[PDB]
């Protein structure tokens, strides 16, 4: 691009591994945590003091204390006078911009952007737009920028784990939980707070599978089913429901559950949100 | 911004004095404007200069890796760019429909003329290529970008002078101006560009080299590329008003004469500035 | 890297890079050299989106992330911060070849931006440079492909630590001007004129690796001579935050 | 001789109108192997005249090779400005001054004369609209038996080139309104000598005729079916 | 035009359409600038009190990258201190700048995406532009000049190297920019490379009270308008 | 998106509020439109499908599998979705392109269907077009000839075993299916205006969703598997306010519309995907009359 | 003269004694007039013209058309009619509940958007045509006004290319089936067509601030049913080619108003999709 | 002085009126924001919770940025005493104002770019713009930079003088 210092002309190769032995490699990460706790949530309000309201999010990678996985920092801009291409709008227009940071992006040197990037945007919106009280503000808009510091496994690790789609319901989950925090520090008319919860179905051993809250792939043998959701406790309500996994309908229950227990993350996340907001003011 | 539009008066009196057959700079409808070709002291910088139209290009070989429409290809890219220098109507990272076509109009002459000789171009098969970059640079704009932008770039490309190589054990040795002589670009044939312009209703009036007023008020326009041995290279009536066949065979005829008279003068031009390079 | 409000955070990530896929490469005798020849340091600029009203995403996109990576791209390049002999792979068998280079991705993202980008903005990446602990790599001529310990990690030999001190003119037009060390965005957008030191006192002599004064006319030969010493200062006490 | 094909021959061309029923206009057009259906907006407000936009959409599935077509963006920006100004050369955009008429084409599937079927089924769409046009712009494609390099007198100009016509011959689009012989659009991208050239647009002057008579009849059978019931 | 000549060459009105233009060489730089007197201003650079002034850089090769960007930033804020901008509240002034001709470094391979600062190209940009500012008749408080020093070090000495090539640059122990204002005030300094402030102060004189840039200024000027101005006899 | 106003809307949401729900079609809510679809519309593409709506919209669907160089699975398969006028990186293009690569990669037994050997992989190609403009959302129907493209999406049989390079035979006819008669992902749009669940929504319905829901479905009534669930933002939100005849509301106005200002009850959530699943339920239906094209 | 679809470029007569029409074109050079467009030319006083065989609305002083508003400008709003271009509506050609009374007209400029707003529906009469061919409308009468208690349904010649045509008149009240109750409709000569309950605001006739609000008068099921019905109908009219008009519609709605009623699904069911949908139109056709 | 986050219930509409930083949901009324409440306790007591928009009717406080012999634009700053942290565009149509002669009253003698005026809001305007009247003695001109960019003083309604030039300039004066 013109816009940016261009790398070298060849295309440079990711750090490849010597993987000397395989008996180093031994046994395979498991989850130590309760399967109804999620992660410990870092959340700080008011990070950004020139945006209107801001907050930064930061997880532990598995529960171990000074190893940081996710990293989040969201700008929400307090309504502001809508561009005048489109001067008009009889709704407040929520605008939800999601970036990985160059340190997160899957190439340093990358042709096009992240579907993932785009995807995310899209969820988000319609998780917050949910949550937002469009009428308060008309003719105006507000812009929710997340800036995904760092995912809570490298992006060109991911590809080997399975499935990358798990790694983007956690980053939404985190997005959600941030996004809501910024709002309520921008002051932003929101019918309540919405945190982002993610529950799991999954199988490590040839025994039942397990309902998990807030799961990592890596410390999985098999994810059958994930989901995320954006809830809001005080209404019981659900902005933005996301699953994914081959489930039978015969195993409706099991979703049923999954749901609940993506719900209950989702009400977890909210206590620190709310712990957060609270000491904040 | 939008292109600024000349008075109707302006519009039709250019369009009268056609049918007149006279033109508001005095020429012929068949003629072009002085043709001035200067290179300058780098080699493959070439500067033409039709009237008030100047159009400065310079050529540019850099060793790069192949990929993408080349992955082991060797690929000479044309960039054309214009500028608020062209007209404060153009604005930067701003690309027009007058840029597209210029760009695309001289990337088509130049590629499907084979006037390059790709296979030389590549050092290694998949790992390095020679890279031709030609970069155009639309000084002022009195019309007729797309004859004057030819000119410039097949006079740079001619002018221009690759760094020399040599495979030694295998291994690619690249060498500076300093450590070697820079080898001239091979180069078969040389196509020129010629755009008609039609302002009749009909399309009945045909001109041959259009001033900036004069392209606001044709009706259409058709670019011919042909060597100096006739072969068309490219021929582009993308649209505009219908134009009898027998004016179109008429106007490529004509140009075949024009072509060959820019071929003598870029040859000729080319032989003063060897001189000087080596008296 | 918290200045302020201003916050840059810098990641400085590598990859290795084939000499098989570098044109105009030559195996080192043991040009611009290997630095600028390979663009083996790629620092990039991001002014993330809403760090400031002036970055929304509604506003006109503005040069002064291409700038600031120019300006640490030259400076990365001149103040030599990073030598090639660090980034060269080799093979070494047991007729020696250098068989990859390392390239520093140096990525920043400015969480918060409150003025002065380029003071926090060059700090952070000689902080990171100083921080990177590259893995290290070797030659596998089985695999034939360069291959990297997944423990052993070779830390980069930073040489000097330039620091970058800035400064903008504020006028009452007696034509009184007042000189404001870190310019804060609301001081910037008031402030035309505005000046850039980076300096290095590793030697124990102010030695100004670059100056970068525009915008103005207050700024004469006295005041930088003056501001020489006054970054000299800002470098010592910089000097005992980035350890 | 041309394979299963004379040399003063069009392939079977046919071609529908009123393909989809959402569209103000609707065309469906197949030359030998090349499919391209259209569907014309009709002029509506989305200053002089008419705006005309035309979106070329070249399927990855339509190209023989994914990797030949290469997303080929340029070609096709070039395209879609072909065939736009191809077009307002011959529809009467001075009728709907504060209006832009917008032309979607689909190129289901490539075997040469890419262009000049974008442009007949442009033209198609554009009479099914009911956009007022001064005659049919019809397009068809002519090029040489003998290659320019081959120099052959005896060689005559072909008609309707299939793909692989145009990767081996010199190959001419020349686009004609009505079935006069003034010619819309003439673009020859292969190399060719200038004598050839005269004999190049004299057929494909003609074929446009056969074209035209093709394009003409379609509206008709279309026309003829309406009146009989509305 | 070539780097051995010590006199600069310049032309005025060298490109017919623009509103003002120059065509200046020196030390082997050629740049050909066209200004463009205050027009309409796209809204976004519209501001309420002052004419935005535009400069944009065209390399002589390749497309215009981060350095460029630099270039234009450098030459936008000292020339919007020249120009009276306060003249012209929402009108534009575009400042196109175009690198001819640069020496070519032999002792390098062509590199087009080099992002690097080129101090070596900045004199001969700042000239031009104030050449061709002068002949657009765009208002200015004042004219100014620009020059490049190398201070190259050979053997035990430190050598001054005035408008040096750019392969002097490369070469050079730090490279020095300085642009005074026709009151002899300071414009630019942009400088790089390792060097002491007294080695600054040192080339400061040297670029200060040296060819006479101020006096070529004139002298040209003078021989347009004095041209042009023939019939006021 | 879409335009209606507000007391249009209104009407729309109270007619569907009722406890039977009035659709303005006059459709049952278990009810889909009028399908329109053929077949091998394209050829020379491995599988291709075209479908068209009552609604007038119409989406063709083209396959090509090329051999590529690698029981082995990856996520080889590509979607394209050419929608006419956008950018080519809109919101709803790529949501949707992102959504029905969600639905077939859910499962991971189809990508083991393109695994031509351990050294080669059938690389798929999947290219969707809107052939008509959008008017309304496109999804349910991109899904529908997705559905049908891929059923008639027949593989070249191999003739040449596996560690060497794959040579197949080159009859169409002899070429087996891909999926031969699971099935390929169907996808239904499903919306929710109080406790009524609809589906198959018309663009003027679906602008009043409580609720919106695109879930992806396949089958083995039918042994029905989900395989994945997402929320469609409501388009309602993007509504104009209503205006009360002669600030904050304190009551729900009859007749007045506003727009849906809260998610989705945590139990409609439930009966929208507890219908979707249930044995002879729409899913059904939509696999009846799918199955029932010709191939 | 319509023996056979003339088409573009295609030659009508080349005596000067006709004056031409939408649809020809002299060229500059001939006392000829020429086609331009595929359909059947039409003779009147001398003058030669030709009605293409689908055509976008094209507008005449009276036309009372129905148009949703897209945009507010500087005192007026442009409305979209189907026809090439959008209707204009200046803010002096509409019943302002006491613009006069008021005298609020300088704020009334302003607040365009408190009587009608983007998306808006409005059934209005067409008082003048530009040159250009977009039409201004007008709003004074009672009738005229902002659209509520109904819904709304394009009809533009889907597959049975037959559409709305002119009438006696675009508007009537039906007494409706099942105690719906008083339902108007209006058949917008542009295609456009509204189906609402009757009010003494209405645009219908049985067989003021508040104006502008868009808060709907309650609507009873049956009600809704009904008009679901109508516009059921409407859509079996054109998906079939028959003439949409108010006699075509009546005729339509009593056929299926008693194919409900015999139908086993009762008359509740309003269904007239696909096949029950020819069925009422086989029916409607005798 | 109670904490309220967004979605805490604050009571049923029965008890309170539902006042700004609040919202109605099933006859319950909770706070949109996080904030204290506040009663106002005048009917019912309004409930609100404090953590901003223009008005029709409010005082703001703008900057003219550009002035046509039509209408002259401002974007707001202030708003009842109230620093906006994010600005909106208004527009103060020339019959606005002065309160008499408005055929004879002409923008270039009211208020010239730069300039803060302190107008009130007459309507939301249509498009991206507000519609602002000075048309009132404590509306007008409150800060005025000369020509010569000194800052200027009104010495007297019509005008305001410079102290440092000594020059007059007519400009739409604010009376107190």
């Amino acid at each position: 691009d013109r816009r940016r210092i261009n790398g070298p002309a060849g295309a440079t190769i990711p750090p490849v591994y010597e993987d000397s032995g395989i008996s180093e490699v031994k046994a395979l990460k498991i989850r130590s945590r309760p399967s109804n706790i999620i992660r410990k949530i870092y959340l700080k309000t008011g990070v950004t003091p020139s945006a209107s309201g801001s907050a930064y999010l930061e997880l532990e990678t598995s529960a171990n204390s000074g190893v940081s996985g996710l990293k989040l920092s969201c700008t929400v801009h307090g309504p502001r006078s809508l561009p005048r291409s489109s001067p008009f709008s009889p709704h407040m227009v929520v605008s939800t911009h999601v970036k990985y940071a160059p340190f997160a992006t899957k190439q340093r040197r990358g042709y096009l952007r992240d579907p993932t990037e785009r995807d995310l945007g899209i969820h988000l919106e319609a998780a917050l737009r949910g949550a937002i009280i469009a009428d308060r503000w008309p003719k105006s808009g507000v812009d929710i920028i997340i800036s995904i510091i760092e995912g809570d496994q490298d992006r060109e690790a991911s590809k080997t784990q399975g499935d990358e789609v798990w790694d983007m319901m956690n980053t939404l989950s985190g997005c959600i939980t941030v996004a809501s925090a910024a709002l309520a520090d921008a002051g932003i008319d929101c019918v309540d707070t919405v945190a982002g919860g993610v529950a799991a179905l999954v199988q490590d051993s040839d025994g039942s599978p397990e309902i998990v809250v807030d799961p990592i792939p890596s410390e999985h043998r098999k994810i059958l089913a994930a989901c995320c959701v954006a809830y809001l406790p005080m209404r019981d309500e659900v902005t933005n429901l996301w699953f994914r996994g081959d489930l039978p309908a015969s195993d409706m229950d099991l979703y049923t559950e999954l749901v609940e227990k993506g719900i209950q993350a989702s009400r977890s996340a909210n206590r620190v949100l709310v712990d957060c907001l609270t000491e904040t003011v | 911004p939008r292109e600024v539009e000349p008075s109707l008066s302006e519009r039709q009196f250019v369009l009268q004095a056609l049918q007149e057959g006279l033109r508001l700079d005095g020429r012929q409808l068949d003629q072009y404007r002085p043709l001035s070709l200067t290179f300058g002291d780098q080699y493959g910088v070439a500067d033409v200069t039709f009237g008030k139209t100047r159009v400065l290009a310079k050529a540019s070989a850099e060793v790069t890796v192949p990929y993408a429409d080349r992955p082991l290809d060797g690929i000479f890219t044309i960039a054309t760019e214009l500028s608020p220098m062209t007209s404060p109507t153009f604005e930067v990272n701003r690309p027009t429909e007058t840029e597209v076509l210029l760009s695309r109009l001289l990337e088509k002459t130049i590629r499907r003329s084979g006037a390059l000789d790709t296979e030389s171009l590549c050092l290694v098969a998949g790992q390095k290529c020679w890279s031709i970059r030609v970069d155009v640079h639309v000084m002022s704009h009195d019309g007729n970008l797309v004859d004057a932008a030819c000119i410039a770039v097949v006079a740079a490309l001619r002018h221009f002078r690759k760094p020399d190589t040599s495979i030694e054990s295998g291994v690619l040795t690249i060498y500076t101006p300093a450590e070697r002589e820079p080898v001239p670009l091979s180069w078969l044939h040389t196509p020129f560009c010629v755009t008609w312009s039609f302002f009749g209703d009909e399309g009945e009036i045909a001109v041959l080299d259009a001033t900036w007023l004069e392209e606001q008020v044709r009706v259409g326009s058709c670019t011919i590329s042909m060597n100096k041995h006739g072969e068309i290279c490219q021929i582009a009536k993308l649209g505009g008003t219908p134009v009898e066949a027998v004016s179109l065979l008429q106007c490529t005829s004509i140009a075949l004469t024009k072509v060959k008279e820019f071929s003598d003068l870029v040859d000729k031009k080319l032989a003063e500035d060897f001189k000087r390079r080596n008296p | 890297v918290r200045a302020g409000d201003t916050t840059v955070l810098c990641g400085v990530r590598g990859e290795v890079l084939p000499v098989e896929r570098i044109p105009l490469f030559r195996q080192p005798d043991v040009g611009r050299g290997e630095l600028k020849e390979y663009d083996l340091l790629v620092p990039n600029i991001e002014l993330a989106t809403g760090s400031a009203p002036q970055f929304l995403p509604g506003v006109p996109p503005t040069a002064l992330a291409q700038t600031l990576s120019t300006r640490v791209y030259s400076l990365l390049h001149s103040t030599r911060l990073v030598s090639a002999e660090e980034l060269r792979i080799w093979y070494r068998p047991v007729q020696d070849r250098v068989v990859a280079y390392w390239v520093l991705y140096i990525d920043l993202v400015f969480l918060s931006f409150d003025g002065n980008p380029f003071d926090v903005a060059w700090a952070a990446v000689v902080a990171a440079l100083r921080d990177t602990k590259l893995p290290v790599a070797r030659w596998d001529p089985d695999r034939e492909m360069v291959v990297c310990s997944k423990t052993e990690t070779m830390k980069l030999t930073i040489k000097g630590l330039p620091i970058a001190c800035s400064a903008a003119v504020f006028l009452e037009k007696k034509n009184r001007h007042w000189i404001l060390l870190d310019p804060d965005r609301l001081e910037e957008s008031l402030c035309k004129e505005v000046i850039t030191m980076v300096v290095d006192f590793s030697d124990g002599e102010t030695r100004i690796r670059a100056i970068e004064k525009q915008g103005g006319t207050v700024f004469g030969r006295e005041l930088i001579r003056s501001f020489a010493l006054v970054a000299e200062d800002r470098w010592k006490v910089v000097k005992e935050v980035m350890k | 001789r041309v394979d299963g094909r004379r040399w003063n021959e069009l392939r079977r061309v046919h071609a529908q109108i009123r393909t989809q029923a959402a569209a103000d206009g609707s065309s469906y057009l197949e030359m030998g192997h090349t499919k391209v259906m259209c569907v014309v907006t009709g002029p509506s407000e989305p200053g002089k005249e008419a705006e005309v936009v035309v979106s070329i959409v070249i399927a990855g599935f339509s190209s023989v090779d994914r990797k030949r077509h290469g997303r080929n963006d340029k070609r096709i920006i070039e395209m879609q400005s072909t065939v736009a100004n191809a077009l307002s050369a011959s529809l009467h955009t001075h009728l709907f001054p504060h209006s832009q008429i917008t032309i979607s084409l689909h190129v289901l599937s490539q075997d040469g004369s890419l262009l000049a079927a974008l442009i007949n089924a442009a033209t198609l769409a554009c009479v099914d609209a009911g956009i007022p046009m001064t005659d049919y712009v019809v397009a068809c494609t002519a090029g040489s038996t003998s290659t320019y390099a081959a120099n052959d007198e005896n060689a005559d100009p072909l008609l309707d080139l299939n793909h692989q016509e145009e990767q081996e011959l010199p190959w001419l689009t020349v686009a004609t309104l009505g079935e006069s012989d003034k010619v819309a659009v003439l673009v020859c991208e292969s190399r060719v000598q200038v004598s050839r050239l005269e004999g190049m647009l004299a057929v494909g002057v003609d074929g446009c005729k056969q074209i035209r008579a093709i394009l003409d009849h379609v509206v008709r059978q279309k026309g003829r079916r309406m009146i009989r019931e509305g | 035009t070539t780097t051995a000549t010590t006199a600069p060459e310049a032309a005025l009105g060298v490109l017919p359409r623009a509103d003002g233009s120059a065509r200046y060489s020196h030390a082997g730089y050629t740049v050909t600038a066209s200004v463009n007197g205050p027009i309409e201003a796209q809204r976004r650079d519209e501001h309420p009190y002052e004419a935005h002034v535009d400069v944009i850089v065209r390399p002589a090769a390749g497309v215009g990258g981060t350095r460029e960007r630099h270039l234009e930033s450098i030459l936008q804020s000292s020339f919007a201190q020249i120009i009276l901008v306060k003249s012209f509240p929402r009108s534009l002034i575009q400042i196109v700048l175009q690198v001819e001709e640069s020496p070519e470094n032999e002792y390098v391979n062509t590199k087009l995406v080099q992002a690097s600062l080129n101090f070596a190209v900045m004199p001969a940009l700042f000239q031009t532009a104030m050449l061709a500012l002068l002949s657009a008749g765009v208002p200015m408080r004042a004219t100014a000049t620009a020059t490049a020093i190398a201070l190259a070090s050979e053997n035990g000495a430190t050598k001054t190297l005035i408008d040096p090539s750019p392969r002097q640059v490369e070469l050079a122990q730090s490279v020095h920019v300085f642009a005074f204002t026709s009151q002899d005030e300071l414009l630019l300094a942009e400088s790089e490379g390792d060097f002491t402030i007294k080695e600054w102060d040192a080339a400061y004189e040297t670029a200060k009270n040296i060819p006479d840039l101020r006096h070529f200024i004139r002298s040209t000027m003078e021989a347009k308008v004095a041209t042009d101005l023939h019939w006021k006899s | 998106h879409v335009l209606l106003s507000p007391a249009e809307l209104a009407y729309l949401h109270a007619s569907l509020s009722l406890t039977p729900p009035i659709r303005p079609d006059g459709r049952s809510p278990t009810q889909f439109r009028p399908l329109i679809a053929e077949t091998g519309i394209l050829p020379g593409a491995n599988g291709s499908a075209r479908v068209c709506f009552a609604d007038g919209t119409e989406a063709i669907v083209g396959v090509k599998a090329e051999v590529e160089k690698t029981t082995g699975e990856a996520s080889w398969v590509e979607i394209t979705v050419e929608i006419p006028g956008v950018r080519d990186d809109d919101s709803g293009m790529v949501f949707l392109a992102q959504l029905l690569g969600e639905a077939l990669l859910a499962d991971g037994e189809f990508v083991k269907k393109l695994w031509i050997n351990r050294r080669y992989h059938w690389k798929l190609y999947i290219d969707i077009l809107l052939i008509s403009p959008p008017l309304s959302y496109p999804l349910p129907l991109l899904s529908l000839t997705t559905h049908l493209a891929l059923l008639s999406t027949r593989l070249p049989r191999l003739k040449s075993e596996g560690d060497e390079d794959p040579y197949f035979d080159d009859d169409w006819a002899v070429a087996p299916y891909l999926f031969p008669r699971t099935r390929p992902p169907i996808t239904l749009l499903v919306m929710a205006v109080g406790n009524n669940i609809l589906f198959d929504p018309s663009k003027e319905e679906l602008a009043v969703a409580d609720v919106a829901l695109a879930v992806s479905v396949t089958a083995t009534g039918r042994k029905l598997r989900l395989l994945s669930i997402r929320t469609i933002d409501p388009p309602s939100r993007l509504t104009p306010p209503g205006v009360p005849n002669s600030s904050e509301p304190i009551e729900p106005i009859e007749g007045v519309w506003r727009a849906p200002r809260g998610g989705a009850k945590r139990l409609v959530l439930g009966a929208l995907v507890q219908k979707v699943l249930e044995k002879g339920g729409v899913v059904d239906e939509v696999l009846d009359a799918l199955e029932g094209v010709e191939l | 003269s319509s023996s056979d679809i003339v088409t573009p470029g295609e030659l009508i007569t080349t005596s000067p004694q006709f004056m031409r029409g939408h649809g020809t074109y002299i060229p500059p050079g001939t006392t000829s007039i020429i086609s331009s467009v595929a359909g059947t030319i039409l003779r009147t006083n001398k003058l030669l013209s030709v009605r293409p065989l689908r055509a976008r609305y094209t507008p005449e002083v009276g036309d009372l058309v129905v148009g949703r508003i897209i945009e507010v400008q500087a005192r007026r709003w442009r409305v979209d009619v189907g026809s090439t271009q959008f209707a204009s509506l200046p803010l002096s050609a509409i019943n302002l509940p006491g613009g006069i009374l008021r005298k609020r007209t300088e704020t009334d400029e302003l607040q365009m958007r408190s009587f009608f707003s983007e998306g808006d529906l409005l059934v209005a009469e067409v008082q003048g045509v530009y040159g250009d061919g977009g039409a201004v409308l007008h709003t004074r009468s009672l009738k005229y006004g902002k659209l509520r208690n109904g819904v709304f349904v394009a009809v533009s010649g889907m597959g049975g290319g037959g559409g709305v045509v002119r009438s006696r008149r675009q508007v009537w009240t039906l007494e409706g089936a099942n105690g719906a109750g008083l339902i108007d409709v209006v058949l917008g000569v542009n295609g456009y067509v509204w189906i609402a309950k009757h009010t003494e605001d209405g645009p219908g006739e049985d067989p003021s601030a508040n104006m502008y609000s868009s808060q709907n008068d309650r609507i009873e099921a049956e009600t809704m049913r009904e008009i679901a019905r109508l516009r059921g109908v409407v859509m079996a009219l054109v998906e079939n080619g028959l003439r949409v008009d108010e006699d075509m519609v009546m005729r339509g709605y009593r056929e299926a108003v008693e194919m409900a009623l015999v139908s086993p699904e009762g008359p509740e069911d309003v269904y007239l999709g696909g096949e029950r949908g020819r069925q009422l139109a086989a029916a409607l056709t005798a | 002085p109670t904490l309220a986050l967004p979605g805490q219930l604050l009571g049923p509409i029965s008890k309170y009126q539902p006042g700004p930083g609040t919202h109605v949901h099933e006859s319950n009324l909770y706070s949109s924001l996080l904030g204290t409440v506040h009663v106002t306790q005048p009917e019912l007591p309004t409930i609100s919770v404090s953590a901003i928009l223009p008005e029709v009717g409010n005082i703001v406080l703008c900057r003219v940025i550009r002035i046509t012999p039509r209408q002259a634009v401002v974007t707001i700053l202030v708003c009842g005493d109230t620093v906006l942290d994010a600005e909106w565009q208004g527009l103060i149509r020339v019959q606005d104002i002065r309160a008499t002669e408005k055929d004879r009253v002409k923008v270039y003698e009211s208020f010239r770019p730069g300039d803060i005026v302190r107008a009130e809001v007459i309507s939301l305007g249509d498009q991206a713009n507000y519609y602002l009247s000075t048309a009132r003695n404590e509306l007008g001109v409150i800060l005025a930079t000369s020509e010569a960019g000194n800052t200027m003083y009104p010495v007297s309604w019509r005008e305001y003088r410079d102290p440092i030039t000594g020059l007059t300039e007519l400009r739409k004066v604010a009376k107190p």
